[PDB]
RNA sequence: UGACUGCUCCCUAGCAUGCUACUACCG
RNA sequence: GCGGUAGUAGCAUGCUAGGGAGCAG
C-alpha cells in the first residue's frame, strides 16, 4: 500500500527500579533463589512483525476425515447445548472498549468509537443484514504485543477490520455472552477464578470420574496451524443456534463472511497486503469462543481415536464395546446424525472425559482406567489428532498429567493450582508463576508506571493476583505476595509523605490499610462474591 | 547479581531505543539480540559479555554524555 | 465541622437542651427546645458530612492533579531518568569488564563499533591521547573489557596507517591522536 | 509545575486567558481572576466544565466535581468552588505566600501595548513581572505583525522596483528596516530558504551583501519566531569580594593609558562598573585595554551587526595574534576569516542575533542601550558566567517605539539599573582622548556628560550651524522640502570640495529624492555604528521634541573624525552649542 | 427558586411569625400560622423536588443533543475522510490495463490477487538476504509474475538508497537485509 | 501504530431500595 | 393525646454511567 515497508519494532520494557529494589531490600533475588525474573518485556527487531506471520506456513490445507468429523461436530454442538443464540440487533450489542483499534483502514480516523458512533443501529443492522446475503472481504491488520512474557518470541494480535468486528458481534455475541454467562460447563469462559470460582471449576471437571487424572495438553501454534476446515466447524458449531433467526443462505453466507474476513482475508503486516492460508485470526469477535469449540472438537476427535484404535475383542466391558461398534457405525455406517448415539456418547465423555475448555487451554479429568486400556484419550491420542489433523506435533512435555485429584491441574490459564484450607475447608486457589508477578511489577510498559505512587492500584491488583501464594509451602512464593503488601504500604506512605510535602497538613481519612493487609484479598478467593 | 544484570540490560536498551537506535536496523537488532539474549542467560558470564557487548553500542555513540552521567 | 454557622445553632440548641434537661422543665417548654434541637442537628450532621465529603474529594482531586503532574514530568524527563538509572545501576554491577570499559568512554578510547565476545571477531576504538595508549595497549596486546585484544592495525585520524612501536612520549605530538586501533579478541 | 510569576511560589496554575500563560499560584490567580478579565486559569488540565457541549470557562462558574471540574448546572452533589477562600483551587493550594500586589499585574495583562503606561508600569515593577511584562510584548508584537494576510507578488519587474501592495484596510508596516523580512518560500510543498531581504524606500529596494537565486512561484510574507520565554532578569546580584585570590596576573600592560589599569583590576574584582562611554569613541579602546592586562579573563564579544563590529575585527588582528582570535559559529550564515575547527579558545566571536550556549569570565554588553528589557534578558539567560560586568552608559541611547501613540520616553528612564548606574557618577577614568577634538566633546560634556570628559585638544572652530523654518507637510509617515534640498546644493556648489561623504539622515525621503542628482546611499542614523569617514554632514529637518531629544544620534555624533555641522530646527541646540553663527543664503 | 409564588407565601408567614412573637398570641392562631408555612413548604418542596428534576432532566437531554450533534458531525467527517481516500486510491488505479483484464474476464470480474499481479506499475521486492537477492533482482531490470521489470530505486530497512554494486556477496553484511528493491512495469 | 473476550480492585457522578431525622398538614 | 399519609434531607443497599489500573486466554 505505501512505496516503503513499514519495519514495527517492540520496545524493551519500562524498569521499575523502586520496586525491584524494594524487593532486594526484602531479600529477593538471591543467588540460587527458587524465585527468579523468567517474564520479560522482549524486545524484537524490525523484521519481526512478518517473521512472526510467517508462522502461517505451520497452516497447512488440511482434509479432515469428514465422516468423523461429522459426528465430532455434532459431539461438539451437543457440549454447546445448554447455552443458547442468534441474532441480535445493532441496540442489543455490547462492546466493551470502544476505544479499541478499528482494523484497517479504519484505524487511520478513528477508533472503534467512532464507527459505533457515526452508525446508527439501523445503519448496524443494515450492515449486518448485509452480511447475510453478500460476502465483505476484510484487511486484518497485524499488530506486535507488547506485553511482558517469559518467550523472546514476538508476540502478535490479528486486528480486525470494524466491518467484520461489527457484524461477527451482531451475529455472535448473544451466543458468546450465553457462553460467558453459564457455570459449571464445559466451556469456562466467563467463569472467575475468584470468589471460590476457581474450586467450583475444579470440582465441576472432577464430576464423576471413577479413576480421576488430571491431564493438560498444549496445542503447538493454535492460531497459526489450526486447519481452515476446524476453524470452519466452529463458526457453523457457533451458527448452530441460527434455526430461526437465519435462513439457510443467510447462515452460509455469514460462515463466508467469516471465512473472508477472519480465515483467508488480506493481512496487512507491515504496510503491505498478504494472504493469510488459514488458522485463527485470533482477534475476531469469536477468538475465545471459536478456540473453545476447536478445544472441545480435538478433544472429541482424539477420544473417537481412542475408542476405534482399541481391539475390540480386547475390550472387556461389554457396554464400551457396543459403544465402539456405534461410534463405528454412526462414523462410517450411518449417513444421518444418530441423535441417540451422539447423546450417548456425549455422556459417556462427560463421565469419563470430563473437560475444562478455555481458548486453546484445557484441563481434564479422564477416567485412568478407561485411557490406560484405550477407551479414553490419555495423551498419544492427542499427540496423533494434533499431528493428523492440526500439523504440528505435540510435544508431551508440554502436556502435564496430575495423578492426584489434592494437587490440582498442573497448569491451567497459567495459574497452577493448590489445595489451601481456608475458614473450615480446603478449597484450590489459582496462583500464578511467581516469576510472572515479580515481574509485571518489575517490568511495565510506560514510564509512568514505574513509580507506583503513580498507580498504587496496579500492585493492589497484583496482589490480588498474588495472594494465593501465600498459602504456598515455599516461603518464597508467600514472601512474593508479603512483598507486594509491603510494597504498597510504602507507596501509600510515599503518596502522603508527597501530598503532606505538598500542603502544610497531610489526608486525615484513608481507610486504605486494607490494601496493605492480607484480609482484603484473602476475601478474593473465599466463596462470598 | 544474574537479575541485576538483566534489568541493566533491560535499562541499557531502553536508553538506546530512545537514542533512536533503531534507525539502525542492523545495529538496532544486534541490540534486541543481545538484550533477549541477556534476559535469556543461565549464567552470570555468559550475560556478562553481552551485557559488555550492548553497552559497547552505548559508548559507540555521541549522543550521550559519559562524564556527566557518572556523578558518582 | 466547628467552623460553620450551622455547628453554631447545633451547640447553641444542644447546650439549651441540656440545662434546660437538668435543671427540670415540663415536657411542653423541653419538646420545644428538643424540635429546635433535631432541626439544627440534621442541618448540622448534613453540613458536617458534605464538607467530610468535600475535603475528601478535594484531597483526591489534589492527589489527581500530584499524579498526572508527576506522570507528565517522568514522562518529559524519561530521556535523562533512564540514563542516570542505567548508570548507577552499572556501577552498582561492579563488573570489571564493564567498569573497564565505562571509565574508557568517561575518559580516553570508546568502541567504534560493537565489542565481539568470540575470539575471531575484531574490535575498532578510538584512542584520543597517548594516556590511555600507554594505560590500555602494551606491545602487541590491547587491554579492553577486562579481555586480552590482539592489535591488528593502528590508524590515525586522516586515515594514515602507523606502525606499532612508533608512537612513545617524544614523538606523540606529531600525529593526529585519535586514532583508531583495530585489534582482534584472543 | 513551577514558581510563580508574581509571587515566586511553587503552582501548577496557568492563566489561561494570557497571552503566555504565565505561573500563578492560588491566591494570586485568584486575585488576577477577580480584578479582570481573565476568568481562564490552566492546570495539569485546563479549568472547564468537562460535561461535553459545556461552554463555560470562567472559575468563578468552575465547581470541582467528580474528578474533573464542572459548572453549577452541570456540577454533581459533591460540588467544590475553584476559586475560594482568596485562593483558586489547584496543586501548592496550602504551601501558598501570594502577594497583595496584584495590580500591576492585572493592569497590565488587560493593556494593548499602545499607552506610555505600560511601559512606565514594565520599567517599574519587579524583575520576573518585568520579564514577563517583555515576552507579552514581544508577543504582542509578533500577533500584530502577523495578523494580516501573505502579501502575495504576481508580477516581476527590474531590479530595485516592485509594487508590494497591502491587505483589504491593512495600514501601511513600516518602511524602514526596523522590521527585516525572514520568510520561508514555498516551490511546491516545503517553506525553505526565501532568503534575507531588507526593504528600503527606492519601490522596495534590497541590498544583499552575499548573492542569492530566487524560485518560480515564490510569496515574499513576514514569518514570525519562536517567542521563548524569559529566565534571568536585567542585572545579577552584585558582591564585593576582600583579597584577590586564585588569580593568574601578567606583566604586560598598554602604557598609553597609565590612569585606567588602577581602576580596572578593581573591575575585575567588583561586579560593575559603570563608564561614560559614548559608542565606538573609546568602547573598544577599554576592551583592548582589558584584552592586554587581562589574558586570563574570558571576554566574549556581540554586536547587533556585523558590518559595525567590521572595524573591531579589523583591529583585533593587527593587535592580538590570529591564533586566539575564534569565532565560534552556531552550527544565517557569514564569513568564515576566523580560526575553524578549535572548541577550546579564550577569546570567541559571536553576533547578538545569534548567542549560542557559552560560558565567560568577563562580558562586555556592547550596545546595551539599544536593546529592549527582551533582548538584555535574552542575552542574560542564554549566557551564565562568575564574574558579570556591565559595560555602557544609561545616556547612550534610546529603546525604538513601534506601538507608542502617545508620551515620549523620558532620557533617564531607559531601565532600572541604569537609573542606579548614573546616580553616583562612573568611579573611573578614562583620560586618553584618541578622538574627536573639544569642538563636540566640550558640547557634549557640558550639556549632558557632566562636563567630565577630558579636552586635550583645542577647538579648530570646525562646526557650523544654519537657522531654517521649513514647512511640515506629510506624505505617508515622512515630509519632502524642497528649499532644504535647494540650499544644500546651493553651498555644496560653490565648495564642492565636501560632497565626498555617505549622508546619513534620520528620515529616507531627503537621501531617496537626492540620489537622483547626487547618487549617494541611504543609511539609517539608528544603525550607522561602524562606518566612519573625514567628512560628515547632519540634517534633522523637522523640528518636532519626540525627534530633537537630548541624545539619540549620539551613535553617529562622535562618529566624526575631524568635525561635523550640526543644523537644528529646534531652538534648544541654540543656547546649549557654544559655537558661532554662519549666514546661509 | 427565586421566581415562585411561594415565596410570598413565605414572606407572610414569617411576618404572621414575628406578629405572633410580638403579640404573644394563642396555641390556636400560631398552630394555623404554622400550618400555613409548613404546607406552604409543601408547596416549595414539589417545585425544589420536580422542577429541579426537570432541570437535570433538561440537562441530561441537552447533553444527549450535544454527544448526537458531536457525532453527527464526527460521521461527516468520517464519510467524507473515507470518500476522499477511496477516490484519491482509485486515481492510481491506471485503468487501461485494469480495463484490459476486466474488459477480458468471462464476466468483468476477476480474483484480486491477480490485478497486483498484472496492472501494477510499479513492484516492491522486499530480499532478506543476498543469497535471494541475485536469485530474483539480479542487475538493473529482472523478470516476475510473467513480466519485466526494471529497478528504479533500492533501499534497505533504515529507508537509505542503496546501490546495485553495494549488493555483493563481500558487502552484504555492511547493509540493513530486509533490502526493498522497486521497480517499474517494462514494454 | 495500540485487537477480541472475561474477571477483579479504586475514585467520582446520577438514579432505584432499606433506614434515620426533626417542624406541620389529616382524622 | 392518635395512625399517620406523606413527604423532603444525614445513613445504608443496589443499579447505571464515566475515568484510572491489574491479571488471564
Ligand atoms: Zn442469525
Ligand atoms: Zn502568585
Ligand atoms: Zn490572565
Ligand atoms: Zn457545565
Amino acid at each position: 500500500l505505501t512505496n516503503n515497508v513499514a519495519f514495527q519494532t517492540v520496545k524493551p520494557g519500562n524498569f521499575n527500579k523502586d520496586f525491584y529494589d524494594f524487593a532486594v531490600s526484602k531479600g529477593f533475588f538471591k543467588e540460587g533463589s527458587s524465585v527468579e525474573l523468567k517474564h520479560f518485556f522482549f524486545a524484537q527487531d524490525g523484521n519481526a512483525a512478518i517473521s512472526d506471520y510467517d508462522y502461517y506456513r505451520y497452516n497447512l490445507p488440511t482434509m479432515c476425515d469428514i465422516r468423523q468429523l461429522l459426528f465430532v461436530v455434532e459431539v461438539v454442538d451437543k457440549y454447546f447445548d445448554c447455552y443458547d443464540g442468534g441474532c441480535i440487533n445493532a441496540n442489543q450489542v455490547i462492546v466493551n472498549n470502544l476505544d479499541k483499534s478499528a482494523g484497517f483502514p479504519f484505524n487511520k480516523w478513528g477508533k472503534a468509537r467512532l464507527y459505533y458512533d457515526s452508525m446508527s443501529y439501523e445503519d448496524q443492522d443494515a450492515l449486518f443484514a448485509y452480511t447475510k446475503r453478500n460476502v465483505i472481504p476484510t484487511i486484518t491488520q497485524m499488530n506486535l504485543k507488547y506485553a511482558i512474557s517469559a518467550k523472546n518470541r514476538a508476540r502478535t494480535v490479528a486486528g480486525v477490520s470494524i466491518c467484520s468486528t461489527m457484524t461477527n458481534r451482531q451475529f455472535h455475541q448473544k451466543l458468546l455472552k450465553s457462553i460467558a454467562a453459564t457455570r459449571g460447563a464445559t466451556v469456562v469462559i466467563g467463569t472467575s477464578k475468584f470468589y471460590g470460582g476457581w474450586h467450583n471449576m475444579l470440582k465441576t471437571v472432577y464430576s464423576d470420574v471413577e479413576n480421576p487424572h488430571l491431564m493438560g495438553w498444549d496445542y503447538p501454534k493454535c492460531d497459526r496451524a489450526m486447519p481452515n476446515m476446524l476453524r470452519i466447524m466452529a463458526s457453523l458449531v457457533l451458527a448452530r443456534k441460527h434455526t430461526t433467526c437465519c435462513s439457510l443462505s443467510h447462515r452460509f453466507y455469514r460462515l463466508a463472511n467469516e471465512c473472508a474476513q477472519v480465515l483467508s482475508e488480506m493481512v496487512m503486516c507491515g504496510g503491505s497486503l498478504y494472504v493469510k492460508p488459514g488458522g485463527t485470526s485470533s482477534g475476531d469477535a469469536t477468538t475465545a469462543y471459536a478456540n473453545s469449540v476447536f478445544n472441545i472438537c480435538q478433544a472429541v476427535t482424539a477420544n473417537v481415536n481412542a475408542l476405534l484404535s482399541t481391539d475390540g475383542n480386547k475390550i472387556a466391558d461389554k457396554y464400551v464395546r457396543n459403544l465402539q461398534h456405534r461410534l463405528y457405525e454412526c462414523l462410517y455406517r450411518n449417513r444421518d446424525v444418530d441423535t441417540d448415539f451422539v447423546n450417548e456418547f456425549y455422556a459417556y465423555l462427560r463421565k469419563h472425559f470430563s473437560m475444562m475448555i478455555l481458548s486453546d487451554d484445557a484441563v481434564v479429568c479422564f477416567n485412568s482406567t478407561y485411557a490406560s486400556q484405550g477407551l479414553v484419550a490419555s495423551i498419544k491420542n492427542f499427540k496423533s489428532v494434533l499431528y493428523y489433523q492440526n500439523n504440528v506435533f505435540m510435544s508431551e512435555a508440554k502436556c502435564w498429567t496430575e495423578t492426584d485429584l489434592t494437587k490440582g491441574p498442573h497448569e491451567f490459564c497459567s495459574q497452577h493450582t493448590m489445595l489451601v484450607k481456608q475458614g473450615d475447608d480446603y478449597v484450590y486457589l489459582p496462583y500464578p508463576d511467581p516469576s510472572r508477578i515479580l515481574g509485571a511489577g518489575c517490568f511495565v510498559d510506560d514510564i509512568v508506571k514505574t513509580d507506583g505512587t503513580l498507580m498504587i492500584e496496579r500492585f493492589v491488583s497484583l496482589a490480588i493476583d498474588a495472594y494465593p501464594l501465600t498459602k504456598h509451602p515455599n516461603q518464597e512464593y508467600a514472601d512474593v505476595f508479603h512483598l507486594y503488601l509491603q510494597y504498597i504500604r510504602k507507596l501509600h506512605d510515599e503518596l502522603t509523605g508527597h501530598m503532606l510535602d505538598m500542603y502544610s497538613v497531610m489526608l486525615t481519612n484513608d481507610n486504605t490499610s486494607r490494601y496493605w493487609e492480607p484480609e482484603f484479598y484473602e476475601a478474593m478467593y473465599t466463596p462470598h462474591t | 547479581k544474574m537479575s541485576d544484570v538483566k534489568c541493566t540490560s533491560v535499562v541499557l536498551l531502553s536508553v538506546l531505543q530512545q537514542l533512536r537506535v533503531e534507525s539502525s536496523s542492523k545495529l538496532w537488532a544486534q541490540c534486541v539480540q543481545l538484550h533477549n539474549d541477556i534476559l535469556l542467560a543461565k549464567d552470570t558470564t555468559e550475560a556478562f559479555e553481552k551485557m559488555v557487548s550492548l553497552l559497547s553500542v552505548l559508548l559507540s555513540m555521541q549522543g550521550a554524555v559519559d562524564i556527566n552521567k557518572l556523578c558518582e | 465541622f466547628s467552623s460553620l454557622p450551622s455547628y453554631a445553632a447545633f451547640a447553641t440548641a444542644q447546650e439549651a437542651y441540656e440545662q434546660a434537661v437538668a435543671n427540670g422543665d415540663s415536657e411542653v417548654v423541653l419538646k420545644k427546645l428538643k424540635k429546635s434541637l433535631n432541626v439544627a442537628k440534621s442541618e448540622f450532621d448534613r453540613d458536617a458530612a458534605m464538607q467530610r465529603k468535600l475535603e475528601k474529594m478535594a484531597d483526591q482531586a489534589m492527589t489527581q492533579m500530584y499524579k498526572q503532574a508527576r506522570s507528565e514530568d517522568k514522562r518529559a524527563k524519561v530521556t535523562s531518568a533512564m540514563q542516570t538509572m542505567l548508570f548507577t545501576m552499572l556501577r552498582k554491577l561492579d563488573n570489571d569488564a564493564l567498569n573497564n570499559i565505562i571509565n574508557n568512554a568517561r575518559d580516553g578510547c570508546v568502541p567504534l563499533n560493537i565489542i565481539p565476545l568470540t575470539t575471531a571477531a575484531k574490535l575498532m576504538v578510538v584512542i584520543p591521547d597517548y594516556n590511555t595508549y600507554k594505560n590500555t595497549c602494551d606491545g602487541t596486546t590491547f587491554t579492553y573489557a577486562s579481555a586480552l585484544w590482539e592489535i591488528q592495525q593502528v590508524v590515525d585520524a586522516d586515515s594514515k596507517i602507523v606502525q606499532l612501536s612508533e608512537i612513545s612520549m617524544d614523538n606523540s605530538p606529531n600525529l593526529a591522536w585519535p586514532l583508531i586501533v583495530t585489534a582482534l579478541r584472543a | 509545575v513551577g514558581a510563580c510569576v508574581l509571587c515566586n511560589s511553587q503552582t501548577s496554575l496557568r492563566c489561561g486567558a494570557c497571552i503566555r500563560r504565565p505561573f500563578l499560584c492560588c491566591k494570586c490567580c485568584y486575585d488576577h481572576v477577580i480584578s479582570t478579565s481573565h476568568k481562564l486559569v490552566l492546570s495539569v488540565n485546563p479549568y472547564v466544565c468537562n460535561a461535553p457541549g459545556c461552554d463555560v470557562t470562567d472559575v468563578t462558574q468552575l465547581y470541582l466535581g467528580g474528578m474533573s471540574y464542572y459548572c453549577k448546572s452541570h456540577k454533581p452533589p459533591i460540588s467544590f468552588p475553584l476559586c475560594a477562600n482568596g485562593q483558586v483551587f489547584g496543586l501548592y493550594k496550602n504551601t501558598c505566600v501570594g502577594s497583595d500586589n496584584v495590580t500591576d499585574f492585572n493592569a497590565i495583562a488587560t493593556c494593548d501595548w499602545t499607552n506610555a503606561g505600560d511601559y512606565i508600569l514594565a520599567n517599574t515593577c519587579t524583575e520576573r513581572l518585568k520579564l514577563f511584562a517583555a515576552e507579552t510584548l514581544k508577543a504582542t508584537e509578533e500577533t500584530f505583525k502577523l495578523s494580516y494576510g501573505i502579501a502575495t507578488v504576481r508580477e516581476v519587474l527590474s531590479d530595485r522596483e516592485l509594487h508590494l501592495s497591502w491587505e483589504v484596510g491593512k495600514p501601511r508596516p513600516p518602511l524602514n528596516r526596523n522590521y527585516v523580512f525572514t520568510g520561508y518560500r514555498v516551490t511546491k510543498n516545503s517553506k525553505v530558504q526565501i532568503g534575507e531581504y531588507t526593504f528600503e524606500k527606492g519601490a522596495v529596494v534590497y541590498r544583499g551583501t552575499t548573492t542569492y537565486k530566487l524560485n518560480v512561484g515564490d510569496y515574499f510574507v513576514l514569518t514570525s519566531h519562536t517567542v521563548m520565554p524569559l529566565s534571568a532578569p536585567t542585572l545579577v546580584p552584585q558582591e564585593h569580594y576582600v583579597r584577590i585570590t586564585g588569580l593568574y596576573p601578567t606583566l604586560n600592560i598598554s602604557d598609553e593609558f597609565s590612569s585606567n589599569v588602577a581602576n580596572y583590576q578593581k573591575v575585575g574584582m567588583q561586579k560593575y562598573s559603570t563608564l561614560q562611554g559614548p559608542p565606538g569613541t573609546g568602547k573598544s579602546h577599554f576592551a583592548i585595554g582589558l584584552a592586554l592586562y587581562y589574558p586570563s579573563a574570558r571576554i566574549v564579544y556581540t554586536a547587533c551587526s556585523h558590518a559595525a563590529v567590521d572595524a573591531l575585527c579589523e583591529k583585533a588582528l593587527k593587535y592580538l595574534p590570529i591564533d586566539k582570535c575564534s569565532r565560534i559559529i552556531p552550527a544565517v550564515e557569514c564569513f568564515d576569516k576566523f580560526k575553524v575547527n578549535s572548541t577550546l579558545e579564550q577569546y570567541v566571536f559571536c553576533t547578538v542575533n545569534a548567542l549560542p550556549e557559552t560560558t565567560a569570565d568577563i562580558v562586555v554588553f556592547d550596545e546595551i542601550s539599544m536593546a529592549t528589557n527582551y533582548d538584555l534578558s535574552v542575552v542574560n539567560a542564554r549566557l551564565r558566567a562568575k564574574h558579570y560586568v556591565y559595560i555602557g552608559d544609561p545616556a547612550q541611547l534610546p529603546a525604538p517605539r513601534t506601538l507608542l501613540t502617545k508620551g515620549t520616553l523620558e532620557p533617564e528612564y531607559f531601565n532600572s539599573v541604569c537609573r542606579l548606574m548614573k546616580t553616583i557618577g562612573p568611579d573611573m577614568f578614562l583620560g586618553t582622548c584618541r578622538r574627536c577634538p573639544a569642538e563636540i566633546v566640550d558640547t557634549v560634556s557640558a550639556l549632558v556628560y557632566d562636563n567630565k570628559l577630558k579636552a586635550h585638544k583645542d577647538k579648530s572652530a570646525q562646526c557650523f550651524k544654519m537657522f531654517y523654518k521649513g514647512v511640515i507637510t506629510h506624505d505617508v509617515s515622512s515630509a519632502i522640502n524642497r528649499p532644504q534640498i535647494g540650499v544644500v546644493r546651493e553651498f555644496l556648489t560653490r565648495n564642492p570640495a565636501w560632497r565626498k561623504a555617505v549622508f546619513i539622515s534620520p528620515y529616507n525621503s531627503q537621501n531617496a529624492v537626492a540620489s537622483k542628482i547626487l547618487g549617494l546611499p541611504t543609511q539609517t542614523v539608528d544603525s550607522s555604528q561602524g562606518s566612519e569617514y573625514d567628512y560628515v554632514i547632519f540634517t534633522q529637518t523637522t523640528e518636532t521634541a519626540h525627534s530633537c531629544n537630548v541624545n539619540r544620534f549620539n551613535v553617529a555624533i562622535t562618529r566624526a573624525k575631524v568635525g561635523i555641522l550640526c543644523i537644528m530646527s529646534d531652538r534648544d541646540l541654540y543656547d546649549k552649542l557654544q559655537f558661532t553663527s554662519l549666514e546661509i543664503p
